[PDB]
């Protein structure tokens, strides 16, 4: 993929000028130098914005041309078979109980509704996790 | 040769047809539609508590509510008009139509988007489940300023379950824009590149970056926040640069978040003028372009809220919001462009869309007004900043949030909204808004700051208050047609047995049976251009669409 | 059975799978006046007979539009 | 300012603009065709209407009569 | 049709930037309060024992290069090497932790606490947080081993393996750019 | 698992207790778990006493006889089922709770009461931990008590019906099995899986119920 | 190689993809909504308790009608078990056809009610009202089988 590259290759080119611009105008010209909230914000996002980037470019450097990237190209290019795409599942509602539970044991100081959030969170992951994986029974 | 049919499609369904559908569903067509429902009850309850602070503003005195109570109510709705649901009705058109529209079967990864639904609707429950507290909910504003959120001020238990609700919305929002990253980056139609994919899909990428780079900010800020009040961490201490660094921080969230729930609804408008004018998008590229500079632009001005505290540069943000005043010009130019010299008819989304034109033109114009830092030495505070951004939040979200729901109606149900029911709602909503909002400029130049639950009859303006909560009201009685549209279309209304019941579409939806199949397609077009339904309905057209698309 | 039909309840003949809309009409109206009569013997307060008579109006709306909607044939 | 006329303006206004928007939108026409009256001959496509309700050429029978 | 770019991998990229940003935010409630300490910003009662920060350290840093030859021996088809990468792997994470826990334990014992300073306050919270994300990868490893036991090797497998691999070299990078910033600027 | 949990957890600490003296009390006064349906019950009964002459008949006489209905409606259900639907036969196969909607939907009606009634016993113990009014809880109980049971048989009925819906689906079909194609004239299909034989063209032929579970996932 | 009129378009299946202008609907029924509902719950309850296919036609006859009328129930998905009723409202005619398979049922013994049923009511000048009173009586005639 080579225009999601371009992309985030901009966005962190603007992302870094900004951060240096400001660093070096808060050094002066600022009440008590640099300002040290905002210079860390930025430095970071222009990181984001670069590991995004370079994991893209790297991709696609070691890619050969996709229907998709490709112009000129026909349906029939595509033919084939797609991935696993997961049909009928309830689990997310239960690691959102889950996960809710302990939200609620965290605003309210209560540690054992912590506790018990915590282990239903494992066990709902364990469970989602497995889910397509659990072989037939023993007996 | 005769084909049978039936007298009148099946009104409901089957009795046990969706309760058991809706709990393990992991297909994005039913998980919008719950996004657009709850999304919408929580509309009514922020402007319920709007009216009650509306029918207090009215005639000074403390007539039925008190000081506490007052604070609270506008707490709450600013909390949940913002973040209960703007920021899911996003996500929910995204996953109504962006499948649809880029030619894929499903979103990448298809549990996570239920996971996010329901983290979604939890949080928000466990957020307002703080009036039931016999202190009640969280006190403070919206925005939860530096010491007041502490724990000597603001003691209650209400404060505890927002800042927790908030936390869980805001981890359901990241997973969420990561599906959709991935979604448009991966899958994808055989034959359309990047620069042919549909405006929406565009903004609707954009606009994910900016979540991801926005929200855990804010979990880290909040994460410190409870900290503070539960162990006494000495972290938000003014004794330290603790009152700035709040500030700082929640307003580098801040920003990014108010152009979040932006962006989305530019598209969706962008998207409706072509089908209704007749014609191609003006300016394409130019559109991107001006989408990516908006993007970029809006991380870097965070500190145009803190003039006031004069502990911040100036120059450097007034000039760059000044700065990002200029892409938003150039994408109402290409809009008016786009309407220019074509063959135009006014239904419902058309006559909301031209709505929303007119108010974010009034509203963009009160905020450069008000970016600049010698004025906002006065007006900030005031109710001239509640007129300007609710100007602007109307007329985005409400007006083509409508605009959306009246045109991709059938695409999703198979049936057609009532079209005078339509109109008296246009007309209603207008009016009242109008009627409501314009006088608080004049209400706030004039000292009357906001977030007063009390004034006194020497001073002036008590005739401009009843004028806004008469206002109020009738924009309260006018979301009585659309419920009542909607309650009886879905079940009767008349059927709609073609593609593309809007003639002229666009974008690869309206390519499909009116309610898409499971997996959305059984036959794909050829892609050339960016308007592939047109040119496959209409195949007489290519020649002149590519002879004549440079006069201008 | 007494009866209902597969294209309802698939499992029809399997097990019960029918009761009378009779019993389900006057039971709302009888909890609708259980939660009426609920407020005798006010001990000093109005904020709880609110929301009870408007759990009450609620069911009775309920009962009434099925009531009323079975009678004109709208539903089977 | 007179509490009794800021209750009226504030209950009345509202209804009243509802009546005048409603007396002038929904008295029109919608686009459903007006019913067919058999008293003038039929025009329209020949109709078809089936069952659908038993899912997956020889007469046994027939009867008549004309008015 | 399966365009060859995995789809696993986008999704664990762009989330890893979101959890940058978090530490983002961590940082910058760090840096904030260093600069208004004049002086001695470390109050008197703390001392950073350097002796103990070190092997730590070195062991996470070992344990990087162990997953390595694990999602080495992942991509290729066997799946006993990837065991035993992994709980070598495990166990020294859980060293790791371990070390990090009597450090706490030592340091509140006669000195910093929560509410006792800010400096104190900064310095649990920037670090308990990198140790709670140590734990979830830690889970992360054990889940996935017993995936492996389940049921039969196939690529999906090999997919879980990279990702979860380079997941935990994120949290080892992040945890350098804490420690270098801590211990040795001060 | 009892030693570990009776070594491990404390229960009826009687030395924090004091002996029994008629003169002083404490907060938290209830039973255990298996009574508090009983403590509930007295807590959110009004107050409705009868006054004639000479005479007097108080409040807890409701109690009694709602306890005495509950105890005497448990042992004579049977004869109450088989004189409601009108089936004598001997049975020796069980049903599978989906299949019977209308004495699921019962059960869960019961339990539902049950368990406000329960959850009404610990009133201070919930208004404290959980910051809510006393009142309120008292209020909430009180009102639930009539509106929980029908809410929960309406949605188990629904529930129970879906259920059967879902298990005729991969009857009529086979069990999907999660993979899409794209046909190359862009269509997408996803690749079910028979559980019997088949037709000329490759769909299965429908299978009839026979009252036993049905997989759902290709692994099992 | 058919005219497709103006929008509609033949795509790599057989489907056809039509479209309509914004203003238009895509059904001109001459009858209201209210009554076409009623009409179908009769065609599908009636249907039921029958097991056997009730349809309705109203175009014209314009030759031998009974002919005509058994040329037309070849149109039903499963024509051998299904019960056609025909009407002509300018030939005034009315026509109603069985199949092979639904016979024995119980059917020319309602056959006849059912067209008288459907003339009293069409003789004021109520068609779909018709139509419904003999569907309603017809289906209730014939007994499952
Ligand atoms: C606050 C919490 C309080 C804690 C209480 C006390 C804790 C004790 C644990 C509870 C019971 C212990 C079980 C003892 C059996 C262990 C022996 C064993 O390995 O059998 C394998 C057993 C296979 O059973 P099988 O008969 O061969 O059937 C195989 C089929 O494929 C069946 O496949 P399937 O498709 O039907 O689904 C499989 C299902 C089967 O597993 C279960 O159903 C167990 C839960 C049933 C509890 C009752 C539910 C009540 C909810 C209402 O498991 C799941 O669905 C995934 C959930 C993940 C469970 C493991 C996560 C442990 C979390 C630790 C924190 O699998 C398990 O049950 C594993 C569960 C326990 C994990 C091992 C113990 C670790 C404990 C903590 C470690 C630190
Ligand atoms: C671009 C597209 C535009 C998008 C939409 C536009 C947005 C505009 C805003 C909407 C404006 C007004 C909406 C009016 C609705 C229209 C009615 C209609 O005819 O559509 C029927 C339409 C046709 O359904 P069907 O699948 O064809 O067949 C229905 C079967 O006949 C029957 O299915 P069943 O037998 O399996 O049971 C279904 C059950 C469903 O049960 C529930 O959903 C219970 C929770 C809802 C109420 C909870 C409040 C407390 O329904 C009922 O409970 C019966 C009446 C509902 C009770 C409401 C009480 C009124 C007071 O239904 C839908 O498609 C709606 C889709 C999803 C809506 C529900 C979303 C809920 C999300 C999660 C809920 C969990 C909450 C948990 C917390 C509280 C605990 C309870
Ligand atoms: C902070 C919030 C943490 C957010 C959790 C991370 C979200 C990651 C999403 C990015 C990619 C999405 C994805 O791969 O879909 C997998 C799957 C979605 O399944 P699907 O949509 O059907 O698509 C299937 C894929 O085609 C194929 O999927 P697959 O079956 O091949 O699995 C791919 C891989 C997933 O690949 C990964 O993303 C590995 C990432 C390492 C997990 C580290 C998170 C620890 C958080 C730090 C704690 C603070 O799964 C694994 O190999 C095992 C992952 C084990 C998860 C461990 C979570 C433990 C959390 C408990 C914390 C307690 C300790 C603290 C006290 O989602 C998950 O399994 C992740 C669990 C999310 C639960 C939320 C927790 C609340
Ligand atoms: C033309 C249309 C336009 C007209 C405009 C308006 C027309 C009238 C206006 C009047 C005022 C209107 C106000 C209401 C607005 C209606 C809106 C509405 O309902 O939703 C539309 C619509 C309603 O559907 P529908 O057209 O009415 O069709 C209903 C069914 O198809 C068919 O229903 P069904 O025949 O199946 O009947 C179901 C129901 C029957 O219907 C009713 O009568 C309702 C009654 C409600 C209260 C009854 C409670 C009984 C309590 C007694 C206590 C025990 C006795 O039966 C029940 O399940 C009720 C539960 C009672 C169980 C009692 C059994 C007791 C067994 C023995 C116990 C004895 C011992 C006692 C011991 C107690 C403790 C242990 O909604 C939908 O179709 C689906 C909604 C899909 C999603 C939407 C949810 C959005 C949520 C947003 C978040
Ligand atoms: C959903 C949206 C939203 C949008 C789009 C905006 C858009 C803008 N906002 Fe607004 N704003 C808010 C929501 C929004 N805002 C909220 C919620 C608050 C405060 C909330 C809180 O404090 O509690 C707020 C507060 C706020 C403030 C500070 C108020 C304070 O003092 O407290 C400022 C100025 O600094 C500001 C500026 C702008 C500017 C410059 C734009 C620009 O984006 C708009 C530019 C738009 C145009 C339409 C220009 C039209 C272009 C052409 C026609 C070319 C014209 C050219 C010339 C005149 C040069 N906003
Ligand atoms: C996306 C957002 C959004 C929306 C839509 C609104 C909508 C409205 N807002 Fe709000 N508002 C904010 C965002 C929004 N607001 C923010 C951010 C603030 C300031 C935050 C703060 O200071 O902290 C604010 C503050 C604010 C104030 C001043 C608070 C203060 O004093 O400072 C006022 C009133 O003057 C107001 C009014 C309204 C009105 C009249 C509407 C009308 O649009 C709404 C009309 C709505 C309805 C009436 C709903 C209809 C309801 C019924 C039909 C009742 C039915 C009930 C049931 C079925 C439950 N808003
Ligand atoms: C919020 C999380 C913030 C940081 C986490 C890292 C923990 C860092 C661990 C180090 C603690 C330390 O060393 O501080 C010693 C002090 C001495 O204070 P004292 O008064 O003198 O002693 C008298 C004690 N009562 O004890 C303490 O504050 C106790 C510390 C409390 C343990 C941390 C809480 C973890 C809860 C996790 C939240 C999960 C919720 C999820 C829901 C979404
Ligand atoms: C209200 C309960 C309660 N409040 C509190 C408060 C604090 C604490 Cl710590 C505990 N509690 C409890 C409590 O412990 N509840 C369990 C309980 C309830 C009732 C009965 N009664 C026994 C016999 C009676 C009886 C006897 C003869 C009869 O014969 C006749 F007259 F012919 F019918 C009928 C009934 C009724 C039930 C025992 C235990
Ligand atoms: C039906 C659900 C209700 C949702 C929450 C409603 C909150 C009502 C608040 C008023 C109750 C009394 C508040 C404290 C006393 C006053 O004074
Ligand atoms: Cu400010």
């Amino acid at each position: 993929m080579h225009i999601e590259a371009r992309l985030f290759e901009i966005l962190t080119a603007f992302f870094a000028l900004a951060a240096v611009v400001y660093a070096v105008l808060t050094a002066m010209f600022a009440t008590g130098g640099v300002e040290w909230a905002g210079t860390t914000a930025l430095v970071l996002t222009t990181g984001l914005t670069l590991i995004t980037g370079t994991f893209f470019r790297f991709v696609a450097r070691r890619l050969d041309t996709r229907p998709e990237d490709y112009e000129d190209a026909e349906i029939s290019d595509g033919a084939g078979e797609l991935g696993f795409f997961a049909p009928h599942s309830w689990w997310p509602i239960l690691i959102s109980l889950s996960f809710s539970t302990a939200a609620v044991g965290a605003a309210l100081w209560l540690p054992w509704l912590i506790a018990a959030g915590v282990a239903f969170v494992i066990t709902s992951v364990c469970g989602l996790v497995f889910e397509y994986y659990w072989g037939p029974e023993k007996h | 040769e005769l084909e049978a049919r039936r007298p009148f499609p099946e009104r409901m369904g089957p009795k046990g047809n969706l309760i058991y559908k809706l709990i393990t569903t992991t297909d994005h067509k039913l998980i919008g539609i719950m996004y657009c429902v709850v999304c919408f009850a929580f509309f009514l309850v922020g402007g319920l508590m709007a009216l009650f602070m509306r029918t207090e503003l009215a005639m000074p005195g403390l007539q039925f509510l008190s000081n506490e109570q007052f604070n609270q109510l506008f707490t709450m709705h600013g909390t949940v008009m913002l973040l209960f649901y703007a920021t899911p009705i996003v996500f929910g058109f995204a996953n109504l139509v962006l499948p649809l529209q880029i030619g894929a079967p499903d979103v990448a990864f298809p549990r996570l988007n239920a996971l996010s639904f329901w983290l979604f609707l939890f949080g928000a429950l466990i957020a307002i489940a703080g009036f039931i507290t016999p202190g009640g909910a969280a006190d403070f504003g919206w925005t939860a300023y530096s010491p007041l959120t502490d724990a000597i001020h603001s003691p209650g238990a209400g404060g505890d379950l927002w800042i927790m609700g908030l936390a869980v919305g805001g981890l359901g929002t990241i997973l969420g824009g990561v599906n959709m990253i991935t979604t448009v980056v991966c899958m994808r139609a055989p034959g359309m590149t990047m620069f042919r994919m549909p405006i929406f899909t565009w903004n609707i990428l954009v606009t994910s970056i900016l979540v991801l780079i926005a929200f855990p900010i804010l979990t880290a800020a909040l994460f410190g926040l409870a900290a503070d009040r539960h162990l006494g961490a000495h972290i938000y201490d003014p004794a330290n640069g603790g009152v700035l660094l709040w500030q700082h921080l929640f307003w580098f969230f801040g920003h990014p978040e108010v152009y979040i729930i932006a962006l989305p609804f530019f598209g969706i408008v962008s998207e409706i003028f072509p089908v209704f004018s007749r014609k191609p998008i003006f300016g394409y590229t130019t559109l991107i372009y001006a989408t990516l500079a908006i993007a970029a632009l809006s991380v870097a001005v965070w500190a145009h809220h803190m003039y006031a505290t004069g502990a911040v540069l100036l120059p450097f943000f007034s000039f760059m919001t000044f700065l990002i005043a200029v892409p938003t010009g150039i994408k109402f130019f290409n809009w008016i462009g786009t309407m220019w010299k074509g063959q135009l008819t006014f239904e419902t989304p058309m006559l909301f869309s031209v709505g929303f034109l007119i108010t974010f033109l009034l509203g963009g114009l009160s905020g450069v007004l008000l970016a600049s830092p010698p004025l906002d030495f006065h007006v900030t505070d005031s109710y001239f900043v509640i007129a300007h951004f609710h100007y602007v939040l109307f007329g985005t979200i409400v007006f083509a949030t409508y605009a959306g729901i009246y045109f991709w109606f059938p695409k999703m149900t198979g049936r057609l909204l009532d079209e005078r029911l339509g109109k008296l709602h246009f007309w209603l909503t207008f009016i009242g808004f109008h009627t409501t909002f314009l006088v608080q400029h004049w209400l706030g130049d004039e000292g009357m700051p906001r977030r007063y639950a009390d004034y006194l009859p020497t001073d002036g303006f008590t005739t401009l208050n009843v004028i806004s909560t008469v206002g109020a009201f009738i924009l309260g009685v006018s979301m009585l047609p659309f419920v009542w549209n909607v309650f009886k279309s879905w079940r009767y209304g008349e059927p709609v047995t073609v593609d593309d019941p809007w003639g002229y579409g666009n974008s690869l939806e309206w390519a499909t049976s009116c309610p898409p199949p499971r997996h959305n397609f059984t036959e794909l077009p050829r892609i050339r251009s960016e308007r592939p339904a047109f040119e496959l309905h209409y195949p007489h057209m290519v020649e002149r669409m590519r002879a004549e698309a440079h006069v201008g | 059975h007494t009866g209902v039909d597969v294209e309802d309840v698939p499992s029809a003949e399997w097990g019960w799978s029918h009761m009378p809309i009779g019993v389900m009409h006057i039971g709302g109206l009888l909890s609708a006046a259980f939660l009426l009569v609920m407020m005798r013997g006010n001990h000093v307060g109005h904020v709880e007979d609110w929301f009870l008579i408007g759990f009450a109006a609620v069911i009775v709306a309920l009962v009434g539009r099925n009531w009323w909607l079975r009678r004109r044939g709208w539903i089977r | 300012m007179s509490t009794a006329l800021t209750h009226g303006l504030i209950g009345g206004v509202p209804l009243v603009l509802f009546a005048v928007l409603a007396l002038i939108f929904l008295t029109r026409k919608g686009p459903h065709p007006d019913t067919y009256k058999m008293s003038d001959p039929w025009t329209h496509a020949p109709i078809l209407w089936a069952a659908e309700e038993p899912r997956e050429v020889v007469i046994g029978g027939g009867a008549s009569g004309k008015w | 049709s399966l365009n060859r770019p995995n789809m696993v991998s986008v999704g664990t990229i762009v989330w890893l930037s979101s959890e940058l940003m978090f530490f983002a935010g961590l940082f910058a409630m760090y840096f904030t309060a260093r600069a208004q300490a004049g002086g001695a910003w470390p109050p008197e009662p703390t001392e950073l024992n350097l002796a103990l920060a070190v092997p730590v350290t070195l062991v996470l840093i070992a344990s990087s290069f162990t997953c390595q030859m694990g999602v080495f021996a992942a991509e290729r088809g066997d799946v006993f090497g990837l065991r035993r990468w992994y709980v070598i792997t495990f166990l020294m994470g859980l060293f790791f932790v371990l070390g990090q826990g009597y450090e706490y334990i030592h340091l509140v014992e006669h000195g910093t606490t929560i509410p006792g300073s800010a400096y104190g306050s900064v310095f649990y919270l920037a670090t308990g947080f990198h140790g709670l994300h140590v734990i979830g990868g830690l889970v992360a490893f054990v889940l996935l081993l017993a995936r492996t036991k389940m049921s039969k090797f196939t690529p999906a497998q090999a997919t879980a393996a990279i990702v979860v691999s380079y997941y935990w070299h994120f949290v080892d990078i992040v945890w350098i750019a804490l420690f270098a910033t801590i211990y040795f600027v001060r | 698992v009892l030693g570990l949990m009776g070594g491990l957890l404390q229960i009826n600490p009687i030395w924090n207790l004091g002996p029994y003296k008629p003169s002083q009390v404490s907060a938290g006064s209830q039973p255990d778990f298996y009574m508090m349906w009983t403590e509930g019950l007295a807590r959110i009964w009004p107050p409705w006493e009868f006054y004639f002459w000479h005479h007097t008949i108080p409040a807890p006489v409701w109690v009694a006889v709602i306890m005495g209905l509950v105890f005497v409606l448990l042992p004579a259900y049977p004869f109450l089922e088989k004189r409601f639907t009108g089936d004598y036969a001997h049975h020796n196969l069980l049903q599978r709770p989906r299949d019977v909607p209308v004495r699921t939907a019962i059960g869960a009606m019961a339990i539902a009461f049950y368990m406000v009634l329960t959850l009404a016993a610990m009133n201070d113990i919930i208004a404290l931990k959980f910051h809510i009014s006393l009142n309120a809880t008292t209020w909430i109980g009180r009102i639930g008590m009539v509106i929980l049971p029908p809410f929960v048989y309406f949605i188990t009925y629904r529930w129970c019906i879906g259920l059967q819906r879902s298990d005729r689906s991969v009857l009529e079909h086979g069990v999907e099995t999660g993979i899409i194609k794209r046909l190359p004239h862009g269509a997408y299909i996803e690749l079910h899986q028979p559980l019997g034989p088949v037709d000329e063209h490759g769909h299965p032929i429908p299978l009839q119920y026979q009252g036993a579970p049905l997989p759902k996932r290709m692994n099992k | 190689e058919l005219d497709l009129p103006y929008g509609s378009a033949l795509t790599s299946s057989g489907r056809i993809s039509a479209v309509t202008e914004p203003g238009e609907l895509s059904v001109h029924y001459p009858f209201p909504t209210m009554d076409l509902v009623v009409l179908d719950d009769a065609l599908k309850y009636g249907s039921r308790a029958a097991k056997a296919r009730f349809a309705v036609y109203i175009g014209p006859l314009g030759a031998d009608t009974a002919a005509t009328a058994r040329e037309i129930l070849a149109n039903v998905p499963t024509p051998e078990n299904a019960v056609l009723l025909a009407v002509s409202p300018d030939q005034r005619a009315i026509e109603v056809v069985y199949g092979a398979d639904v016979k024995g049922r119980g059917i020319e013994s309602a056959a006849p009610l059912g067209v008288s049923a459907a003339a009293a009511s069409f003789k004021e000048g109520n068609l779909i009202d018709g139509l419904i009173s003999a569907v309603r009586v017809m289906s209730a005639g014939v007994s499952p089988a």
